[PDB]
């Protein structure tokens, strides 16, 4: 299934619709400051943007921001974060 | 110009 959950993606598109979307996509200037908040050091959200950024072009739209949002809180509460993007949280309009 | 932690 996918990494993430309905429930969770829910709370991930009120942090990525917190910040103000344009034409569905965050800028990493709205997401950093979205993971600095966690708590953790920019080596998490260096690899929990990456992770993220299914474009990987310094913006985390609905569905990207959702995989770093997750990526963030548990990487406080759950396990460390690995820089292998997951084949189970990666949407299927990048392949 | 695409991660703002690296
Ligand atoms: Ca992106």
């Amino acid at each position: 299934p996918w990494a993430v959950k309905p429930e969770d993606k829910a709370k991930y598109d009120a942090i990525f619709d917190s910040l103000s979307p344009v034409n569905g996509f965050l800028s990493g200037d709205k997401v950093k400051p979205v993971l600095l908040n966690s708590k953790l050091p920019v080596d998490i959200l260096g690899r929990v943007w990456e992770l993220s950024d299914i474009d990987h072009d310094g913006m985390l739209d609905r569905d990207e921001f959702a995989v770093a949002m997750f990526l963030v809180y548990c990487a406080l509460e759950k396990e460390p974060v690995p820089m292998s993007l997951p084949p189970a949280l990666v949407p299927p309009s990048k392949r | 110009s695409t991660n703002p932690f690296l």
